[PDB]
């Protein structure tokens, strides 16, 4: 057990012995990036394969050459946070050592000609945190693993799109990891056609002629040959017996001197059985039988050397005779049983007009290069590029192995390019299944799809940069000098860096991650999609892909995906999801052995399990022996069944082995519909952690692990003892067993204060521990924004009863009590951003100074002299932050303003203001400022104020770091000086430093003196090094644009708490707007005076089957039935043993739940702190499907001295009555979301306009105007209204004279109109007349 | 599917039951998604046909049109001749199976008093002046339409 | 044109223009030369290609791009389809004097009224106010007026109330399918930031109070004012012109309140007795002397007319439960007690309504509806209504039907193991027996929930 | 134009022999010519960006909406 465990324990109700604790959660992102960057000697992954692929590199034609050797990472310039703050990417440089070598092709291979060893920077590399994310431009971002169609080879069968036929359309396809595609297919009219890369239809044999094949060899391999034997008078044949299998005879189909099947008669399976056993294969027959068959191959009378017959030529009887005169006693022939064998290929040859390799390749060349003349070399060059060149075609061996499997091949490896045998065998399989043998495959089956993780993407962009470089290097190598041209001379790295930085920040995969809540992070990185490149599109995509397949089970949870278009597209991961080396998924499963369930495991892919059988964990096992009952709900083969006991081979692992985590947290999910559970789990992400961390009592257990692995919060890495604490940070010391001796081995953990989220929300950590305490590794020390003692919490729990109330909960609205807002317990805060900037101009710069005319002096009062507000101040809309000013030009004027400034005579300078200000409606508090300035420009007064500030601040942080470090490191100077001589009573009083020079002795203390000498030299070494290092790390200016001079930032903050119009909900789809607060006097109250917190509407519970939640409400109440009771014992202040008994009796309530406990173990004090925690409640952890039962809750309410109903007798408060009947009441857990009335409200009366068309914009940030589509207008003309929309088009959008006139007029109380004509109309007129058009208008 | 459910919510589900409910509900949502698309699509066409039409006249003065007949096929009534015509106009001088009992000057409104009065008799098919009959040049006569329902 | 950062941006058309011009003049260079007409043809080709690329890029063939690996714009792409000027800049509009918000409920409203957060309206009636300040001599000018307005004195709010008198509004949910996706309302205002909405019309919008936002425009001028008062005003729009049913179905709790209230059990008290009229019936129920669900012989009164608009006093006695007696109290003078001695599920309410309309019309109907919603919510709250586990009822014999069905499938399993039935016959058998079990268990569970 | 060309011809080699981007003073020294030219060059070196670029995540709306007619009038100031 643990300490934070002892600080508070949550209760169990699950009776299934787990065998596998959850793993680390997000291993995959880490693993992918690792294997991308890090080293591979031989089994190439990542960079090294990209290089070895694209290296070595010759000259233009050979004489010089380049040789990859090895790479070199660079540690970065800065740390994380410095990059965070400057708006800068975190990244590592890259060098590579290259070797240029020339060899005298003038000589035979005269190598020893020159060498240049040199290593070269090219590009830097963004990097991964320990969490798993990246950062760019002071922006934290994450990309997403993808899911798409594997390489290899696929089949399919379209459903008669010449549905005149209603016929099958078999077709087959290969897909490489790179290169060109290929499509084979049957036409409806019984002929093969083929096409690369969705080109036009071509035949299938066309390629074979193109590949130097013969019709001879073609029919050698494809067909099973029908052969004859004529000896000078008439025909014999040879009947492989099952060739008339089920067929009808033609003549007296008859044995040697015997008939088996007469004319026009079925050849039974038994007649061919006779033919098989009765051992005849030499069958004299009528020759007229031949009429219909086809020649094998051209067997002529070569005496002439003239064609009596060409292959692929249906036979005759005259020609039978002609080759009889040749003397040839047999000519082999083709087979055709339309049932079993398909001569479609022979038919295709008969359609083929082509003969040779050459014109075949001409036509190929032509198709892929239309309009181009025939040229041999280019033809064979093209072909050889497309399918056997390593340059432009790659399977990426998963395709290779998978292909091999799909052909049932004994081997797994090969190349990333083709053989010929491949093509043969695939067309053979296609025709075999066209006959009907085998099966087509299903695309949705996960054994045919693959993820695509980060390392793969990054490989791609990196190598394509390498190729953008080698183009030039080919352009340059054999051209010029070959002794002075250094390797570096030719490389630009900017293609590489360009590619990679464009990917990490402008692909549609990288996103600004979700700083709402921990789970938001962990799920948003545990997302999967099939969008983007190598992917799909919702309009291109349909329904089969959206939906579910029975192989998802154990890999992907069907419940957690939004409600818009992109429904089944994304499918977030499962829990025990591992992936595979090739990119495949797998899931653990338990081994069975002779009915025994063994503890060992295997991780199994999407495929093998169907061949196997698998049981479930609902199965109540018979205590270490076998499983209890005979029938067991197992499954194989895609679906389920019931099986016996010896019959089974494997079993599932847990009762959660499918779900996602949001599909994990909620208990009694079993008692709910699916759709609403989905909705709520998607409601479980838009939340805020409010001002506090009010824990949910009832959960499952997963809260702590998600909390930890989010990495938001602190944790131990070595056990030990606290040494110092502050709200800002802590200090620890390590135990000496965990201590490594030479290192200082004394840790520290600074913390994160109020800090803008990507979603403009606070962030903060905090400690939840004490001093003088022990700690072990991994023990938490501080909490995140949504945690409490290392266990998640987002919202809060509280009192609800179920009833209508006067209409204020009409349709799933809400009604609440005013204690909760004065408590501020869902109150939250929002960091917000603003900034201004100083630049150059053509006239001159913008500059930064208070001194600005035409100002209310009190506005200036809030500033320093530089023109800048202080810290910790109050701000209101329209207030000023910065006095920035701009060199003016000139101002032309009117006679009346001229008149006024002739009267008073005031002027303007040749400067004006650029004062940053508060946006409208905002008000808040300033708590930080940040300023950046170029390296070279003078840091002005306040720039220096904060520069010397942060100087002091970090220097104090570091002199503290020092001071603690050196202080602990004086450990020598007492044990060493008080021995090696001893004068302690005389020594201790004296100054510490004048102790080198006391009574000095034999060489032991000489070594002591030199030791301390070197060490207090290392003293000032450390000082100089570290201080000055960071000193000019800091004091240096900034890396930024032209024009700019310096900038200003402001990190202010604002306080938000609850008012109407807000959304909130709970863990079961129970949405709701809030409609009104109320006082407590109007709320109810039990007989014992306790009022109620919130009230809702109970009608809609069967309306939407969110039934399970009600259960918890009972349970909810029950917790405090202990909690409050214990608080009595607190103030009653009884005694140890009473509550000790009481609480172990509580934990031993249920029947057979697994968690045990012995509190006799504990102290008194452990117990009393435990109770001081539990004083407010007792939290529970029932898992989802090893859930609890109402038997226990009713037992527990008997324990807490309460109704078995959890349903009790209530009063009104506005008039004091009793109600007519009981009501269900308890505490439930709910929370807020990020859809807030002032984040959602806007109005407008006049303002921002376009210029293309001059009607207003949209967007609240830019003073949004409202939209008015084309169906509203349909409605209005429905009512018969013209004047209204006349106004809505003339004046409130486009016409200018009208809008101005009428403004001026209503200010004179005139509600009148004066229309004209719009502008977008005349726009359209011009834009037509551009097109050569005499459009115009007729006078009346 | 072969084997059904064996429980309810209150009994507490098991894995497969919910697992199998999933794809059903997901299909329901997928179908929910995009009825909207085709709906608005064809709807825009529906309108764009009918940009023009408008009333211009009260009485076309034209010939009778259709005969109305109820929908009692397959089972019993599903739209009575009584109910459908409510608010239409009358084609023609008609009367009751009690013969020679006329009710119109070729044209009368059909408020429910008359549907009652005529549900007395066993009248079971009756003609109407519809728009197809109406011969208004770029317009439609009122009487060939019926009643304004909202009014 | 530039933007703030100092960078120009270019109507890509410009590129499409400029190249063209230069080649034209290149031709005029070569024109001085009578050079090989081959290359001249090359230049002609280049022109024609450029021109038709400009007028419609992806029409002749290859759609040309800029540097971005991205296509371009002809002129036509300004006119066509979605981003065409028609349905993006000529019918898909933006509007001044507008706003929006989230919505919620006013369960006390007088439906022709609407909820409104103030500050929205404070922007939306602004230059009005400016003119009126100038009119009253308070702020004789516009920056004076504006400073007072930013200063938002109580006079300002007073004059806001002055203007909103009579001065209407107009709504919009999205997506407007039919025309009752807007109605005209009358302003009433709320200290908040959310709009309160009269519950009934939610179905006219298909609006559900689970994150709803809708929008506002103004019937600014006078003709709009009149129309929105006369036409889109929700009072004058109650019947679907698709089909003359009304859309004022009271939905889910008001109905529940009535049904609970008007109900004829026996259980309670105060039984087999007499009254003089409903008023002391109300009296005693307030006193806790007898429940409403208890049948009683009392007096009533009702009115009719077969007349030339001339009423008929009539009076009598009836058996009745009590709530019936009370809610007689509203009904205006044209309808009998026959309508109120039932349990009142939805359609009953629909029919009392449409009768009132057909017999009287509009104003009494809306009033009746208002009082219905009021009293339904009120007595529904008094009613008390909750949900629990045990409110849901298993039959006991849910184990046994299932066991005998298991016997059935065991039988047909072993028969198919003998291999007589096709699996399709078996399939049909199985589905039929399971539907049998389902519907009979439905029978049983209703037999333990309906009147027991 | 050739100024920009030679500038970048030097910049490539500053990139190598630094492993890092240049500084205006350093290549000013290496080129022996003064700062503000480099300043206004890099101010002027960049090209325009296409009114109808897709600033949205998807084709949500291009950059045109995000532009102001900061030219003509204020009806307030007009009155
Ligand atoms: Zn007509």
């Amino acid at each position: 057990y643990s300490y934070t465990e002892k600080k508070r324990i949550r209760k169990d109700f699950g009776k299934r012995p787990q065998v596998l604790d959850v793993p680390y959660l997000l291993s995959i992102q880490l693993d992918s990036f690792q294997k991308f960057i890090e080293q591979d000697p031989e089994g190439q992954y990542g960079l090294e394969a990209a290089f070895r692929s694209v290296f070595p590199i010759q000259s233009y034609s050979g004489n010089s050459e380049l040789q990859y050797v090895s790479y070199r990472l660079g540690e970065p310039v800065f740390d994380v946070q410095e990059c965070q703050i400057r708006g800068v990417t975190y990244s590592a440089p890259l060098r590579v050592k290259l070797r240029l070598v020339i060899y005298e092709r003038e000589a035979p291979e005269g190598t020893v000609k020159d060498i240049k060893e040199q290593e070269v920077y090219m590009g830097e590399i963004p990097l991964m945190t320990d969490n798993g994310t990246f950062v760019i431009n002071g922006t934290e971002r994450v990309i997403v693993s993808q899911l798409h169609r594997s390489p290899g080879v696929f089949f399919d069968s379209d459903k008669g799109k010449t549905h005149s036929s209603g016929k099958v359309l078999y077709n087959a396809r290969i897909i490489p990891y790179r290169g060109s595609w290929l499509d084979f297919e049957f036409d409806p009219k019984d002929n093969l056609f083929v096409r690369i890369d969705r080109r036009r239809k071509l035949p299938a044999t066309i390629i074979l002629r193109a590949l130097n094949y013969t019709t001879e060899q073609i029919l050698d391999l494809f067909f099973e040959k029908v052969i004859f034997e004529i000896r000078d008078n008439k025909l014999q044949m040879e009947l492989v017996p099952e060739r008339l299998r089920g067929e009808t005879a033609s003549f007296d189909i008859e044995a040697n001197g015997k008939v088996y099947v007469e004319k026009g008669r079925r050849i039974t399976a038994r007649h061919i059985r006779q033919l098989e056993k009765d051992d005849v294969k030499l069958i004299e027959v009528p020759v007229e039988y031949i009429a219909g068959k086809v020649v094998a191959k051209d067997y002529i009378d070569e005496s002439t050397g003239e064609l009596i017959c060409a292959a692929n030529m249906e036979l005759s009887l005259d020609l039978l005779a002609k080759l009889s005169q040749s003397g040839h006693k047999r000519i082999e022939t083709l087979f055709t049983n339309d049932l079993d064998h398909g001569p479609y290929i022979s038919e295709t040859l008969r359609v083929d007009p082509t003969n040779d390799r050459l014109s075949a390749l001409v036509e190929i060349y032509r198709m892929m290069r239309p309009g181009e003349p025939p040229t041999r070399e280019a033809a064979e060059s093209l072909f050889e590029n497309l399918f056997f060149s390593e340059d432009r075609y790659d399977l990426s061996a998963v395709g290779r192995m998978k292909f091999n499997r799909s052909l049932l091949r004994e081997e797994i490896e090969g190349s990333g390019i083709l053989s010929k045998d491949d093509i043969i065998d695939v067309m053979k399989k296609l025709i075999d299944i066209r006959n009907g043998k085998g099966e087509v495959d299903d695309i949705d089956h996960l054994g045919n799809r693959r993820i695509r993780s980060v390392g793969e993407m990054a490989e791609n962009q990196f190598r394509v940069g390498l190729v953008r470089v080698e183009r030039a290097v080919k352009e340059r190598l054999s051209l010029g000098d070959l002794d002075t041209l250094m390797p570096q001379d030719m490389i630009n790295a900017k293609p590489i860096s360009a590619a990679v930085k464009e990917f990490f920040g402008s692909s549609q995969l990288s996103q600004f991650m979700d700083q709402n809540n921990p789970l938001s992070e962990i799920t948003h990185k545990r997302r999967i999609s099939a969008l983007g490149p190598g992917g799909l599109t919702r309009e291109r995509a349909g329904f089969e892909v959206r939906d579910v397949h029975p192989t998802h089970y154990g890999r992907v949870c069907p419940i957690e995906t939004p409600e818009g278009p992109n429904i089944g597209l994304i499918n977030s991961l499962s829990v025990y999801a591992q992936t595979n080396e090739y990119g495949f998924l797998e899931t653990p499963y338990r081994k069975v052995t002779d009915g025994v369930v063994t503890d060992e495991i295997h991780y199994l892919s999407a495929i093998e399990e169907g061949n196997y059988v698998i049981a479930q964990a609902n199965s109540n096992l018979d205590e270490e022996g076998h499983f209890v009952e005979d029938l067991v709900t197992c499954r194989s083969k895609g679906e389920s069944s019931l099986f016996s006991r010896d019959q089974v081979d494997y079993m599932d692992v847990s009762t959660q082995q499918v779900v996602s985590v949001g599909a994990s947290l909620i208990p009694f999910l079993e008692h709910d519909d699916a759709n609403r559970a989905l909705m709520g789990a998607n409601m479980q992400r838009q939340a805020v952690p409010t001002l506090r961390a009010d824990k949910p009592l009832v959960g499952t257990g997963m809260e702590r692990a998600v909390a930890v692995d989010s990495g938001v919060t602190a944790v131990a890495k070595r056990g030990g003892v606290v040494q110092y604490v502050d709200a800002s940070r802590i200090v620890i010391k390590v135990n000496e067993d965990e201590m490594y001796p030479g290192e200082a081995g004394i840790d520290i953990y600074n913390l994160t204060k109020y800090t803008r989220s990507n979603q403009n929300t606070c962030i903060n950590q905090m400690p939840c521990v004490s001093l003088g305490e022990p700690v072990e590794r991994g023990d938490v020390l501080a909490d995140g924004p949504s945690t409490d003692l290392g266990e998640l919490a987002l919202g809060q729990n509280m009192r609800v009863a179920f009833m209508p109330w006067n209409g204020y909960n009409f349709e799933d609205s809400i009604l609440v009590s005013e204690r909760v807002v004065q408590e501020d317990r869902f109150t939250t805060i929002h960091i917000q951003e603003l900034a201004c900037v100083s630049r150059d101009t053509k006239l001159g710069p913008e500059e930064i100074t208070a001194d600005i005319p035409n100002v209310g002096e009190a506005a200036l009062s809030k500033l320093d002299e530089s023109g800048i507000v202080y810290i910790g101040a109050e701000v209101t809309g329209g207030d000023i932050l910065v006095g920035k000013v701009t060199p003016k030009g000139e101002t032309q004027l009117t006679p009346e303003e001229k008149l006024l400034r002739a009267i008073f005579g005031e002027k303007a300078s040749d400067v004006k203001d650029s004062s940053l200000r508060v946006p409208n409606g905002v008000s808040g508090t300033v708590i930080d400022v940040q300023v950046f300035t170029r390296d070279g420009v003078e840091k002005d007064k306040r720039a220096l104020e904060i520069e010397e500030m942060q100087l002091k601040q970090a220097k104090k942080d570091l002199s503290e770091e020092l001071q603690i470090l050196e202080a602990g490191l004086f450990s020598r100077i007492r044990a060493v000086l008080v021995a090696g001589g001893v004068e302690a009573e005389k020594l201790d009083k004296l100054p510490r430093d004048r102790w080198l020079e006391l009574g000095l002795t034999d060489e032991e203390k000489q070594n002591q003196l030199e030791q301390l000498a070197e060490q207090y030299d290392e003293l000032k070494h450390e000082f100089e090094k570290k201080l000055e290092a960071k000193r000019r790390k800091i004091t240096q200016g900034d890396d930024l644009a032209p024009g700019v001079l310096k900038i200003v930032k402001v990190y202010l903050a604002v306080k938000r708490r609850i008012q109407p119009g807000d959304k909130m909900a709970g863990r079961h789809g129970n949405k709701g707007v809030i409609s009104k607060i109320n006082p407590i006097e109007d709320m109810p109250y039990d007989e014992n005076g306790t009022p109620v917190d919130i009230v809702l509407n109970p009608l809609g519970v069967p309306s939407r089957m969110n039934i399970g939640q009600i259960l918890e409400t009972h349970l909810g109440m029950a917790a405090k039935g202990i909690g409050d009771k214990i608080n009595a014992m607190l103030k009653q202040q009884q005694e140890v043993a009473k509550l000790r008994e009481f609480i172990q009796r509580a934990y031993d309530l249920g029947a057979d739940v697994r968690q045990k406990v012995d509190l006799s173990t504990f102290s008194d004090e452990e117990v009393m702190r435990l109770a001081e925690n539990l004083r407010k409640g007792m939290p529970i952890a029932t898992p989802v499907f090893d859930g609890a039962k109402e038997a226990e809750i009713k037992e527990l309410l008997k324990l807490g001295d309460l109704p078995t109903s959890g349903q009790i007798r209530l009063y009104d408060g506005r008039t004091g009555e009793q109600f007519e009947r009981p009501v269900t009441v308890g505490y439930m857990y709910m929370l807020k979301l990020n859809h807030l009335v002032d984040d959602k409200m806007h109005a407008r009366s006049t303002g921002s306009y376009s210029l293309v068309t001059q009607q207003p914009l949209g967007g609240k940030a830019q003073f949004g105007g409202q939209r008015f589509g084309e169906m509203e207008v349909w409605a209005l003309e429905a009512y018969g209204a013209a004047y209204t929309l006349q106004e809505m088009l003339t004046v409130k959008s486009d016409d200018v004279n009208g809008r101005t006139k009428m403004y001026k007029n209503i200010v004179d109380g005139n509600h009148q109109m004066e229309p004209g004509m719009p502008e977008s109309f005349n726009v359209l007129l011009k834009e037509i007349r551009s097109l050569g058009i005499n459009i115009e208008l007729e006078d009346e | 599917i072969e084997t059904p459910i064996t429980a309810n919510f209150r009994e507490g589900l098991n894995v497969l039951q919910y697992f199998i409910s999933t794809h059903g509900a997901r299909k329901g949502l997928a179908d929910t998604a995009l009825k909207t698309a085709n709906s608005g699509y064809l709807t825009r066409r529906l309108v764009d046909v009918a940009q023009d039409l408008v009333v211009t006249e009260d009485d076309c003065g034209t010939h009778e049109g259709i005969m109305m007949t109820p929908v009692i096929e397959g089972g019993d009534v599903k739209e009575p001749l009584r109910d459908r015509v409510l608010g239409r106009v009358t084609a023609e001088d008609v009367l009751k199976p009690g013969t020679a009992d006329i009710l119109v000057p070729r044209n009368t409104l059909l408020h429910e008093q008359w549907c009652d009065l005529l549900e007395e008799n066993s009248v079971d098919a009756v003609k109407v002046r519809s728009v197809v009959s109406c011969d208004t040049d770029f317009g439609v006569c009122a009487h060939c339409y019926g009643r304004d329902l909202a009014r | 044109v530039p933007l703030d950062g100092g960078r120009f941006a270019t109507s890509d058309l410009n590129d499409l223009y400029r190249r063209v011009i230069n080649r034209n003049n290149r031709l005029k260079r070569l024109l001085d030369l009578a050079a090989p007409d081959i290359i001249v043809r090359n230049e002609k080709r280049m022109l024609q290609e450029a021109v038709d690329a400009l007028l419609d890029n992806g029409r002749r063939g290859r759609a040309i791009t800029g540097s971005n690996k991205r296509p371009l714009k002809s002129l036509a792409d300004m006119i066509k389809g979605k981003q065409g000027r028609f349905r993006q800049n000529l019918l898909g509009k933006r509007v001044d004097y507008s706003g929006r918000s989230v919505i919620t409920v006013g369960p006390y409203l007088r439906l022709h009224q609407c909820g409104l957060p103030k500050k929205m309206a404070l922007e939306l009636f602004k230059p009005f106010i400016y003119g009126k300040l100038e009119l009253r001599g308070l702020a004789t000018t516009i920056k004076a007026a504006k400073k007072m307005v930013e200063r938002e004195e109580a006079v300002v709010w007073d004059i806001l109330d002055e203007v909103i008198r009579e001065h209407p509004v107009l709504l919009n949910r999205a997506p407007t399918l039919h025309r009752l996706g807007i109605q005209a309302f009358e302003p009433v205002l709320i200290e908040g930031k959310a709009i309160q909405l009269h519950p009934l019309v939610c179905a006219a919008y298909n609006a559900d109070f689970d994150g709803d936002q809708m929008a506002v425009h103004v019937p600014l001028t006078l003709e709009a004012q009149l129309e929105a008062r006369a036409l889109m005003m929700s009072t004058n729009n109650i019947l679907s012109p698709a089909n003359g049913e009304p859309i004022i179905v009271p939905s889910q709790d008001v109905v529940l309140g009535l049904y609970y209230m008007t109900r004829d059990c026996v259980n309670a008290k105060g039984e087999g007795m007499v009254l003089t009229g409903p008023k002391e019936a109300e009296r005693l129920y307030r006193s806790g002397l007898a429940s409403l669900h208890a049948r009683v012989k009392v007096r009533i009164t009702e009115y009719e007319k077969d007349a030339n608009g001339e009423l008929v006093a009539k009076t009598s006695l009836k058996d009745t439960t009590v709530g019936r007696a009370i809610l007689w109290m509203i009904v205006p003078k044209g309808l009998p007690y026959s309508i109120v001695n039932q349990a009142l599920g939805k359609k009953a309410i629909s029919k009392m309504l449409n009768t009132c309309y057909r017999i009287l019309g509009l104003k009494p109907t809306v009033i009746f509806a208002d009082q219905i919603m009021y009293t339904g919510f009120a007595y529904a709250a008094r009613s008390g209504a909750s949900v629990g586990i045990d409110d849901m009822v298993i039959p006991e014999k849910k184990h046994e039907i299932i066991s005998e069905a298991e016997a059935e499938v065991a039988e047909i399993q072993e028969q198919f193991q003998s291999g007589l039935v096709t699996a399709g016959e078996r399939y049909n058998k199985v589905i039929d027996i399971w539907a049998a079990a389902n519907d009979r268990v439905s029978k049983a569970m209703m037999d333990n929930l309906q009147t027991e | 134009i050739e100024t920009i060309n030679k500038l970048n011809r030097i910049s490539r080699q500053m990139l190598q022999e630094m492993g890092r981007e240049p500084t205006p003073e350093e290549l000013a020294e290496r080129m022996l010519m003064p700062e503000d030219k480099i300043r206004k060059v890099l101010k002027i070196a960049k090209e325009p960006i296409s009114m109808e670029t897709p600033i949205g995540d998807d084709e949500d709306s291009h950059l045109g909406d995000f532009i102001e007619d900061t030219t003509l009038e204020l009806p307030l100031d007009s009155a």
